[PDB]
């Protein structure tokens, strides 16, 4: 495996997320989008199984569109990531589980903080400052356990992230195109156009 | 009370009798066969000025070779349209040819008996007949242009020339005398719009009646109000000449 | 444990001509080194101007056959006596077959 | 008040179930039919109305076969009696299929009995138009019965039911007095026709055809079969003779 | 289980269920509809038997099935709620296979053949609501207005009212509803809207909500004081004469 | 309104009729019945009626062996009878073989009576017009009389009869036991017990009875099983060289 | 009286009557006169198709079983619809399991069963149709006459709709004659044809209007409409 | 068959009511009053006893007042019975939200689902609606201090101060009269008592008669608490008011 | 066949009565009387046992039935709907609760229980409510000794004493008299037994009496030794002979 990352600075979540989309001997897309916008200030970032993965993503978004329609109200990240939790632990005992891990970064405007939840395939979920699925968390763990402080501004979770990047393509055997990023803070959620070479 | 499927005295049964005197109760269709091609026009009758009458879809597209009018409680056919699409299209796929008219009338109106509270023969899941009747035009290679008039009891006919509705009657009895089998397109289309005029309430207009064929070449399609108009001014004058 | 295939051996051919078609096939039926039969028809009639062949599991050739028969005769019934097309049969064919994609009837068939 | 007999489960305040009553009604409008056991089994016969020279004469069957052993007959509404004869060929089936030996008369009867009687028990089915004269031989013997629309049965030494079941009931009480010692199957087949014959009297507007079948440990091999040709008409004539 | 034949014809070609589901529409609270050259506007009274309510909480009248599109009713407010439901489940689900969301059309088609469906099932009654539907297709900006019925008749308006005393605002409406020149302006249509209510509502500070519709998924609820401005100005058009 | 007379739902009085005329069908058929203990046996005597001729007298019965050890006599119609003979065998079977004993005779009588308490309730069911009496020797209770009805109603018996001369029957009996001071027939002998049982049944209808006139059932440890006309026969002429 | 017992199928009259049975065969003689006759060696269907208008079609009343099997309506169409359909499949079950064409007695039984279940539940009606069946077997040519009761008979000849009895007269009449119209397809048909207008009254039997079939020794069920009939006249 | 009996709980009137609800409101209307007040610092709810006798043990007494959540509780006007059946689905679906969140049910919520459950007995299934009609008290970080009120048909609407079952008419008018959007509980208190104590069809309100709710956000934690009076309690708080 | 009675027989009237509710507690009232009353260290139910012939044997009939060893029950109205309730009741007790708690229910919890299937028989297509009034008696851990009636709509409530049946009013009136909040066990017996005699008409003894209590725990009852934690059943049914010992000093 997708590289699926996400810190948690002061003020916001950040997500990048691998463009890279390659089947058997053959590189597909070299721009994939691997995120799905859940509500104005919570995202869904998703790496598994090749079918599994957009299915249950668009299936999420499809329930907290629903919900904020009904209740004309946005659910909090953490409301968000239980649902997406209990979802996928129905899922890991039915006859066809869905193989996807997945991150969920949201501002929570009631409280002013960002969140930062991680969840696998199994429906296992916890909290964390940073988080990552599959090998991607064996290189950029130690990078973050060193570099990173709570206080941080988004400048400069950008900045360890790009760190972070740079170690995956210097130690990784797979070229995963470079990187999606992603910051969801107090105004929603919008896309960092210039990481080609910032 | 009593059952839903139940015979009358005279042998006939009640719930399709009384389904008969609704569609009795709705606008008129006029569907006329020719060696040209087939014609179904109808009266749009908006309850209000204020109602957009395009929006009055009471002719509609069954497949390429065959469309439909209909009378009575319009909402009704909405699944029947939704069934005769299904069969002909499905028929397309395994067949890979066109559903004949003839067969596609059959199919609709074999979901028409399909009602009861638990009727003894196969799954009747409908609690009550429909309320509208169907002209079904079409074309086939085998048996040419065709119009079918399809009822909520399961019975259909095939007419050169027929009329649904409130006056249908007296339609009935102009399509007797104007039809015969040398009429050409051109003169089916005057011949619906006129007698239309005659049975309805409006004047009628380019908006509150609509026109529609079914040719081999060309297919099924519904007349825009800019042709059907046209159509008017011409038997407006064709009328007036003596 | 249970094989529910066999190999009836077995060859069979199609030529079309211009305003002619051949359906051919041998008449020998086997199962591994013995002989069933020396003579078991393998091509049929199946009205409509439609000869049929399903070529390998022979159980399988033979439900096939029997079934496609069988939906000549409902077209007939549920299209006033329509001829069936020979497009149009070919297409009933795929359906009949694809209708046990997940359970195969092991054969080659030519019509 | 009123309406007890409209629904078909439903006590009148006389303890009664007029539903069945009214089958009943149905059963005495319908052609007569009887049964006579014998010595060493039984002999079924019914009389056939000729609507009309058009009906194909030895054609349209009446008497029934059920497994191989039993035969039964009725009256009243035929296709309630074939709805009958279908349940208990499913029954005999049953019984032999897990019990091997062919069903005991008595325990098919029973079979017959209460599925009659489950007809009785909603207001969602409609009793049978039926009675139905049945029987056959079995391990113990020959064994004649007759089933109500009530599900209500009984072994019979001589049986009758329809239009003319007095006259056939009168003629049967003769025969179990002056043959205390016991009938033969032969001279059952002759009486059975003499009995039709006899009730054909209480309906004699229409012609009619006559139908035996008779079922003997020693004249068929304690199988159930149709009395034909020759032994048909000797008891025609043995009947024939005795109007005169 | 329970599957009687609830809407069934009477001698005289009636569906008397559905006929009567029409006198609950009667009954309820009115409701109108008007479409502008670039916006729709939806209006409903407040019935006033009881008032000592907290609006805040209290269910308001206009509902949003997808961020472009709403829907009004009048009738059984519980009955109406099933039918929102399914429409926002279909708003979903249609998003999620065409990946577009619902034409305004699409969806009453919908709604509509939900209430058909009530008219022909075992065991159920029909909806005792009609409905008005408005918003703007996808990337469309014509405006776009129409009506459901009991029955599962739907069709679209310039301009419909529905409910009690919707006989009266018709009639208001069919004679100030010009098709040559709808209210070109947000303003002058929101004005006809609260005029033809008017008519019927006789002193509504508190018993008249207005929403506006725009295209691009633009829908605003006004407030009391907001409404209350075109109160004024419109009593005064009367008294200078 | 007027059809809390046609299914099992409450009257304003809170009453049934549906129950009510079940129990009025179970006279229908005219015949009484009557059951008394021994030491150590059961005795059910009912009357036996053949009007019809044509009739096969041995097949005319209105007592069943339910199981080898329990015997049971219906007041009724002869459908609903074996309806409820029928169902009682099936239970008595399934009991035997879930638990690994045999069913008790008020066991069966409870579950009979459980079973009529439903078609009380549920619409779709009539009762059946049916007063059941369950006889034997039970293994733990010794010589046992349980009836049920089509109320639900179920109840042990010292002794009891049931048919349109019930009341007569009963008197007769009550009677019998005020004077004997014991709850039984102090005899060690069943033959005796179903002399007593003749006897009583002869006093209270003041009719005499040939051996077609009756039917006879006892109950004895480990078996229950019916007289034969002979057996009967033979208990009639010992009550003749008495009186 | 009737009133209270004609409700539904499940109900008897004090009489022992089933009113919506007989409601049912109402249906059958307000229907189009149809003819079907034997002898042995053809079986034939004469069928008088009616028309809506004049600018209707005539509306077809004998449908196709099997081969050797075939059956004219009156009443009902859409009940006849039905109950051909199940005997087409009967007629179908027989050839695949058995390798066995079906007997024109067996499909009679089988009709008749149909039918019974019917007229003995709630929530369901009895067949509004009545159906002249003819086929050729391993016993020969046969004719049987099916009513929504149930009952099911087999006939030399018999007509079923409005008028019916004078055909029926006619065939009681000639039944010594047409019984022995061997070899001979034309003149069994002549024979129906002549049975078939002794029961008209408001119009002759013309092109567009007669309906026959022929099965029988070596000749498959098949149906004459229009200029094929037209000799016939 | 079965229809005859039908009584049709779920259709319309010619005039578009619903019967069954329109006569399940009736019922209600005879029921003990209760009365939701809601104040700027929580929510009052006050319900009396229908029917009392010496013997009632009112320590273990239940049966206007329920809790549904910790932060949602009940006032029941009608059925008694009817209503267990919907706190129980009501605490389920509490539970559910809980779980599958990890956040308490907003109490609109909550009351549109039980008013769901409602209007489903009013359009489909043939049977009885209940006869129960609740006033909702609760707290949710969305809306704060709530108060509802579904009825038999199953629509739902927010008060700032309700009556439910007998007598509204008349405490409607007293509460409207009386009412400000600035009153404190200890006020709301007082005026839900006073209103009883003005409507009750009873001589004089004794304490064993009432039972008493609310639901405050107590100044002392930062958390929202729920009350419901002891009989003590309610003593008490009686002769403060001035009703002894 | 198949129940096709899918719909309420129980409906609501223009007046808003349920009719057959109303029906089945004049049933109720029909039936013969039955109380309770609660004491300090102790619960007691009694009813009568109506004869309805003296063939029957009375005992063989139980009106007062064991629900758990701490749960009693008694009734008046139609007694076989009670006993398939008591059937049901001892069930739910199990299915509900022990096997899933390990320990038998809390009175309250079996009551509402009972209450449920009582309020459905009101509702569900194609029945007729319960023509019972039951009294339940019990005790648990939590909330010591108590007493409920259950009616048909599946409504109950607490007592500290009542009566149910033919003569209800009247009994209640005496009750009011003679019961406190400071009764012996004993006490109340007594005047179960001062109360039933009002009602009976003829014989008054202990065969005709059936009288129960919740009291102390019978280690003598329980029929096994060794776990500490189990002391015995609270509920004991009185014998023919311990009513009459009684009845002499009355």
């Amino acid at each position: 495996m997708d590289i699926i990352l996400g810190i948690r600075v002061q003020d916001s979540v950040i997500l990048a997320s691998s463009k890279a989309v390659t089947r058997g001997i053959s590189v597909l897309k070299d721009s994939d989008d691997k995120t799905r916008q859940l509500s104005p200030h919570t995202l869904m970032s998703f790496a598994g199984e090749a079918g599994d993965t957009v299915q249950f993503a668009e299936y999420i978004q499809a329930n907290i569109q629903l919900y904020s329609i009904r209740e004309d109200y946005e659910l909090s990240p953490q409301a968000v990531s239980s649902f997406v939790r209990q979802e996928l632990a129905k899922s890991i005992r039915s006859r066809r589980p869905y193989q996807v891990n997945v991150l969920i970064g949201g501002y929570d405007k009631k409280k002013n903080k960002p969140e930062l939840y991680q969840i696998d395939y199994l429906g296992t979920k916890v909290e964390l400052p940073y988080g990552a699925h599959g090998y991607s968390g064996f290189y950029t763990f130690s990078l973050l356990d060193h570099h990173y402080r709570p206080d941080m501004t988004t400048e400069e979770g950008l900045d360890l992230l790009k760190l972070c990047v740079q170690e995956l393509e210097k130690r990784m055997p797979m070229d995963f195109k470079g990187v999606i990023v992603k910051i969801v803070d107090k105004d929603g959620i919008r896309q960092v156009d210039d990481f080609q070479a910032q | 009370d009593r059952g839903v499927s139940t015979f009358s005295p005279e042998g006939r049964l009640f719930q399709v009798e009384y389904s008969l005197e609704a569609i009795k109760l709705g606008s008129t269709a006029i569907g006329i066969a020719t060696k040209e091609g087939v014609v179904l026009g109808v009266e749009k009758r908006a309850t209000s000025p204020l109602l957009e009458s395009d929006s009055i879809e009471k002719i509609v597209e069954i497949d390429r070779h065959i469309g439909c009018a209909m009378s009575g409680l319009t909402a009704d056919a909405r699944s029947m349209i939704e069934h005769a699409r299904t069969a002909a299209v499905t028929h397309n796929l395994y067949y890979d040819e066109d559903i004949n008219v003839e067969s596609l009338t059959q199919s609709v109106c074999d979901l028409a008996l399909r009602f009861g509270e638990g009727a003894s023969g196969e799954e009747r899941l409908m609690s009550r007949p429909f309320g509208v009747a169907l002209l079904i035009a079409g074309h086939d290679a085998d048996d040419g242009y065709q119009l079918f008039h399809a009822e909520p009891s399961g019975t259909f006919y095939r007419y050169n020339a027929k009329a649904i509705g409130s006056g249908s009657e007296g339609a009935q009895a102009e399509l007797l005398n104007e039809w015969h089998s040398s009429l050409t397109l051109k003169e089916a289309e005057l011949l619906v719009l006129k007698i239309l005029k005659q049975v309805m309430e409006e004047k009628l207009d380019e908006n509150n009646a609509q026109l529609s064929c079914i040719t081999k070449q060309d297919g099924f399609k519904i007349y825009d109000n800019e042709k059907t108009a046209e159509l008017i001014k011409e038997l407006k004058e064709k009328e007036a000449a003596e | 444990q249970f094989n529910p295939y066999g190999d009836n051996g077995g060859t069979i051919l199609g030529i079309a001509g211009e305003d002619f078609a051949v359906l051919a096939g041998d008449t020998r039926n086997i199962t591994d080194y013995s002989i069933n039969s020396r003579y078991e028809p393998k091509v049929f009639d199946c009205g409509d101007n439609i000869v049929m062949s399903a070529n390998g599991f022979a159980a399988d050739g033979d439900a096939l056959v029997k079934r496609f028969k069988n939906s000549v005769k409902w077209y007939h019934f549920d299209h006033n006596d329509k001829k069936l097309s020979i497009n149009s049969a070919a297409r009933n064919i795929q359906h009949l077959l694809y209708g046990k994609r997940f359970f195969p009837y092991y054969v080659h068939t030519i019509i | 008040g009123t309406g007890y007999d409209l629904s078909n489960s439903v006590f009148s305040p006389d303890g009664r179930n007029f539903q069945v009553e009214y089958a009943v009604k149905a059963v005495e409008n319908g052609t007569t039919s009887i049964g006579i056991k014998c010595n060493d089994g039984v002999v079924f016969a019914v009389e056939k109305l000729i609507t009309s020279k058009l009906l194909v004469p030895q054609k349209n069957v009446k008497i029934q076969v059920v497994d191989r052993h039993i035969g039964c007959v009725y009256s009243g509404l035929i296709p309630d009696g074939r709805h009958l004869v279908n349940r208990g060929r499913e029954e005999a089936a049953s019984f032999k299929k897990l019990y091997k030996t062919p069903i005991p008369i008595p325990a098919f009867a029973d079979r017959l009995g209460q599925y009659v009687q489950a007809h009785t028990l909603y207001n969602s089915v409609r009793p049978f138009g039926v009675s139905t004269i049945f029987g056959g031989v079995d391990k113990n013997g020959a064994h004649l019965y007759m089933l109500e629309p009530s599900g209500s049965y009984w072994g019979y030494k001589g049986a009758a039911t329809g239009k003319g079941r007095q006259s056939a009931k009168a003629e049967l009480e003769k025969l179990v007095d002056h043959h205390p010692e016991g009938l033969s199957a032969r001279e059952a087949v002759k009486q059975a026709a003499k009995i039709i014959y006899l009730a054909h009297e209480d309906n004699k507007e229409k012609d009619f055809e006559l139908e035996i079948s008779w079922c003997s440990l020693s004249e068929t091999n304690g199988l159930h079969k149709f009395v034909k040709g020759d032994l048909l008409q000797e008891a025609i004539d043995f009947a024939q003779k005795e109007i005169n | 289980g329970y599957d009687r034949a609830l809407s069934i014809f009477s001698p005289d070609g009636h569906i008397f269920q559905v006929e009567y589901a029409l006198e609950a529409v009667k009954r309820g609270t009115c409701a109108v509809g008007v479409k502008g050259k670039n916006c729709v506007v939806l209006g409903c009274e407040r019935r006033s038997t009881l008032k000592l309510q907290d609006t805040r909480i209290t269910p308001s009248k206009v509902s949003k099935i997808d961020s472009h599109v709403v829907l009004s009713f009048s009738g059984l407010n519980a009955d109406s709620r099933i039918l929102i439901e399914k429409a926002r489940v279909e708003a979903q689900s249609h998003r999620l296979t065409l990946e577009d969301p619902v034409t305004v059309e699409y969806l009453t088609r919908y709604v509509a053949g939900v209430q058909q469906r009530y008219t022909q099932s075992g065991g159920v009654r029909p909806f005792g609501v009609s409905t008005l539907i408005a918003g703007f297709d996808p990337r469309d900006d014509e405006p776009k207005l129409y009506q459901t019925e009991p029955s599962g008749i739907y069709s679209s308006w310039s301009a419909q009212t529905i409910g009690r005393n919707s006989k009266t605002v018709r009639e208001f409406l069919e004679k100030n509803y010009d098709r040559k020149e709808p209210p070109a302006t947000v303003e002058e249509c929101v004005k006809l809207t609260v005029r033809s209510l008017l008519e019927v509502v006789q002193t509504g500070a508190k018993n008249i909500e207005i929403t506006v519709v725009k295209p691009d998924s633009d829908i605003v609820a006004l407030s009391s004081e907001e409404i209350n401005q075109y109160v004024t100005q419109i009593e005064q058009e009367k008294q200078e004469q | 309104a007027g059809y809390d007379r046609h299914i099992t739902i409450f009257s304003p009085e809170g009453r049934l009729y549906q129950v009510e005329y079940a129990f009025k069908a179970t006279n229908q058929t005219n015949i009484n019945s009557l059951a008394v203990r021994g030491k150590d046996c059961t005795v059910v005597i009912s009357q036996k009626k053949v009007p019809d001729k044509l009739l096969d007298p041995t097949t005319v019965s209105y007592i069943f062996c339910i199981s080898r050890t329990i015997g049971m006599v219906v007041n009724g119609p002869i459908p609903d009878a074996r309806n409820a003979a029928l169902r009682a065998k099936a239970e008595a079977a399934e009991f035997r073989y879930k638990y690994g004993y045999d069913m008790p005779c008020d066991v069966l009588a409870k579950r009979m009576a459980n079973l009529s308490q439903i078609y009380t309730q549920r619409a779709y069911m009539r009762p059946l017009g049916v007063i059941l009496t369950f006889v034997s020797v039970d293994e733990e209770l010794g010589p046992s009389i349980y009836k049920t009805d089509p109320a639900g109603y179920y109840v042990g018996y010292k002794a009891t009869a049931t048919g349109p001369k019930q009341q007569e029957i009963t008197t007769n009996l009550e009677n019998h036991f005020k004077k004997s001071k014991i709850d039984h027939i102090n005899e060690e002998s069943w033959e005796k017990v179903v002399e007593f049982a003749i006897t009583h049944m002869i006093d209270a209808l003041g009719t005499e009875f040939s051996k077609n006139d009756l039917e006879v059932g006892v109950a004895t440890k480990d078996k229950f099983f019916t007289l034969s006309a002979e057996n009967i026969e033979e208990r009639l002429v010992a009550i003749a060289e008495q009186d | 009286f009737r009133n209270n017992y004609d409700g539904d199928t499940v109900t008897f009259s004090p009489t022992g009557r089933l009113f919506q049975v007989e409601y049912a065969l109402e249906a059958i003689k307000q229907g189009s006169v149809t003819v079907g006759l034997r002898s042995n060696t053809h079986a034939v269907l004469v069928a008088l198709k009616r028309n809506a208008d004049e600018l209707s079609s005539y509306q077809k009343k004998i449908i196709k079983c099997d081969e050797h099997m075939g059956l004219s309506l009156a009443g009902l169409a859409p009940d006849a619809r039905v109950l051909s359909n199940y005997l087409r499949q009967q007629c179908n079950y027989s050839s695949l399991v058995f390798n066995r064409k079906l007997a024109v007695e067996r499909a009679g039984h089988l009709l008749c069963d149909k039918a019974q279940k019917n007229t003995q539940s709630y929530g369901g009606r009895p067949y509004g149709v009545g159906l002249l069946i003819i086929g050729y077997d391993k016993s020969g040519a046969h004719l049987l006459e099916f009513q929504p009761s149930g009952n099911v008979t087999e006939l030399y000849g018999t007509a079923i709709g409005a008028r019916s009895q004078g055909a029926k007269t006619y065939l009681e009449r000639t039944l010594d004659t047409f019984i022995k119209i061997d070899g001979n397809p034309d003149e069994l048909i002549k024979a129906g044809v002549e049975a078939i207008s002794q029961s008209l009254r408001d119009e002759s039997l013309t092109v567009d209007n007669l309906s026959i079939a022929i099965v029988g020794k070596d000749t498959p069920f098949t149906i004459y409409d229009g200029e094929a009939v037209a000799k016939y006249i | 068959g079965s229809r005859r009996y039908d009584s049709r709980t779920t259709i319309f009137s010619p005039e578009g009511r619903l019967y069954q609800v329109e006569y399940a409101l009736e019922s209600i209307s005879h029921a003990g009053t209760a009365i939701g007040i809601m104040a700027s610092d929580g929510i009052v709810l006050a319900a009396e006893r229908k029917v009392t006798s010496t013997l009632l043990e009112q320590d273990t007494s239940t049966e206007k007042l329920y809790k549904l959540n910790d932060k949602i509780a009940v006032a029941v006007a009608g059925l008694t019975a009817d209503a267990e059946i919907l706190i129980n689905t009501a605490r389920i679906h509490a539970q559910n939200y809980l779980k599958t969140y990890n956040e308490d049910i907003p109490v609109e919520i909550l009351v549109r689902r039980l008013s769901d459950i409602k209007q489903g007995y009013t359009q489909h299934g043939g049977l009885r609606p209940f006869g129960v009609s609740f006033i909702y008290a609760g707290y949710d970080d969305r809306y704060g201090y709530q108060l509802y009120t579904s009825n038999p048909s199953g629509n739902y609407t927010g008060w700032k101060a309700i009556s439910v079952g007998a007598n509204t008419s008349a405490a409607q008018t007293l509460l409207q009269m009386d009412y400000k959007d600035d009153m404190k509980v200890d006020d709301a208190i007082e005026l839900a008592l006073k209103t009883l104590s003005k409507t009750t069809d009873s001589s004089a309100l004794t304490y064993d008669r009432l039972e008493f709710a609310t639901i405050r956000k107590g100044a002392n934690d930062g958390e929202v608490y729920q009350k419901i009076f002891k009989p003590q309690e309610i003593k008490d708080i009686l002769v403060k008011t001035g009703i002894t | 066949m198949t129940d096709r009675y899918s719909f309420s027989l129980t409906t609501f009237s223009p007046s808003g009565k349920l009719g057959q509710i109303d029906y089945a507690l004049t049933a109720v009232k029909q039936g013969v009387t039955s109380l309770g009353i609660k004491a300090t260290n102790g619960v007691v139910i009694a009813t009568e046992k109506k004869s309805s012939s003296p063939l029957a044997m009375s005992e063989t009939l139980s009106k007062v039935s064991l629900l758990t060893p701490d749960i009693g029950a008694v009734y008046s109205g139609m007694g076989p709907d009670y006993r398939v309730l008591v059937d049901k009741s001892r069930k739910v007790a199990h299915t509900s609760y022990k096997r899933i708690y390990g320990e038998y229910p809390p009175t309250k919890l079996l009551v509402s229980e009972v209450a449920k299937i009582m309020q459905e028989a009101t509702q569900s297509g194609g029945v007729r409510p319960f023509g019972v009034s039951l009294l339940i008696a019990g005790h648990d851990e939590f909330n010591g000794f108590s007493l409920y009636q259950v009616d048909p709509s599946g409504s109950y409530f607490p007592w500290k004493a009542t009566a149910i049946g033919k003569g209800s009013v009247a009994a209640k009136t005496f009750l009011e008299k003679r019961w406190n909040d400071e009764l012996e066990l004993e006490d109340a017996i007594h005047i179960a037994l001062l109360t039933l005699k009002e009602s009976v008409e003829g014989e008054f003894n202990g065969d005709t009496i059936e009288l129960a209590i919740i009291g102390d725990e019978n280690p003598d009852l329980l029929g096994y030794t060794g776990i500490p934690t189990d002391k015995g059943p609270r509920f004991r049914k009185l014998t023919s002979q311990e009513i009459n010992d009684r009845l002499e000093a009355l």
